[PDB]
């Protein structure tokens, strides 16, 4: 009886390899509510479609050692440190 | 060659305000064990200036990545994130820390949650749409640097167990004549049962409340920046 779905005018897209998803939506922030409010209402939703992304779409193992998530190769690309060798 | 986690310099001198001093700890806390706090006791380093001095302290400890927290009149309680690549500094920017509007401050703390083991990877959130666009140069560099900085060791496995928390970066939604703001929270995730096979989500506010405005950018040349994210 607690909706987990979450639907909003665009959709979120994901970056699962690290545990990452995008809001694309406008940063809702309305005057007559406290920031931390406001933020934490997006941020609810957000995660909630986070962790509805990780846990249906990515293989779950389970063994005598625990329970896990097995998570794409990450898409977003970042800088090295080092050079390649 | 696979990088390992990226390893983080938090750095400081002794006249740093309070409330950055712990967001760096904090900062420490969550990037553990791939960083290093140092308080410089010694004099000041003003790495828009010259990056010679953050180069050689990010050298010297391995890092390749160096959060400066600094206060003067004309830049208050500013935190500041380099990059190195092949030893020199790649991309900076400034982070200028807002006023809460209660005028709360930042509680002291050591870390972001008694109720967050050290060293667990976050959940990440990027909200607004300016991380949607391409041409904001600004929010293209910070969503990149935030990414690299909190990603820890990035594996292909996870324990459901350690799904435990979340970091979102809000972006506000840009006005045409005002410096980019943005803003960090922190929320455990308690999840509860809803009828369905998936758990229903609701949050707890955790650790510092910080709110950013953008003041000074530094971009890596062009080809640099070409060889640095050479994969």
């Amino acid at each position: 009886r607690l909706p987990i779905t979450v639907s909003k005018p665009t959709p979120y897209t994901f970056d699962l390899g690290h545990l990452l998803a995008n809001d694309p939506n406008p940063l809702e922030l309305p005057k007559s509510e406290p920031l931390n409010a406001s933020l934490k209402a997006t941020a609810r939703d957000g995660v909630q479609s986070l962790l509805n992304q990780l846990l249906t779409t990515c293989p779950i193992t389970s063994s005598q050692q625990g329970v896990l998530l097995t998570l794409p190769a990450p898409s977003t690309i970042l800088p090295r440190h080092k050079p390649l060798p | 060659l696979i990088e390992g986690a990226k390893r983080v310099l938090l750095l400081h001198g002794s006249k740093c305000p309070t409330p950055l001093h712990t967001v760096l700890k904090v900062f420490h806390s969550l990037t553990t064990p791939h960083s290093v706090l140092f308080h410089k006791k010694n004099e000041n380093i003003h790495p828009f200036e010259s990056t010679e001095s953050l180069e050689f302290l990010a050298n010297k400890n391995d890092c390749g990545m160096v959060i400066f927290g600094s206060s003067n009149k004309k830049r208050p309680n500013c935190l500041t994130i380099a990059r190195i690549f092949d030893s020199k500094v790649l991309d900076m920017a400034e982070l200028l820390l807002l006023p809460d509007a209660n005028g709360e401050g930042i509680p002291e703390m050591n870390r972001l949650s008694m109720h967050v083991a050290i060293g667990l990877r976050p959940l990440m959130l990027f909200s607004g749409s300016a991380w949607d666009d391409t041409t904001s140069t600004t929010h293209t560099m910070l969503k990149s640097m935030l990414v690299d900085l909190f990603k820890g060791e990035t594996s292909d496995k996870i324990d459901v167990e350690g799904l435990q928390y979340a970091l979102m970066v809000g972006a506000e939604e840009p006005t045409a004549g005002l410096a980019p703001i943005i803003h960090l929270r922190w929320y455990k995730i308690v999840t509860k049962r809803s009828g369905h096979k998936l758990p229903r989500v609701e949050l707890e506010e955790i650790g510092p409340k910080l709110d950013f405005k953008v003041g000074r950018i530094q971009e890596a040349p062009r080809d640099v920046m070409k060889e640095a994210m050479k994969q």
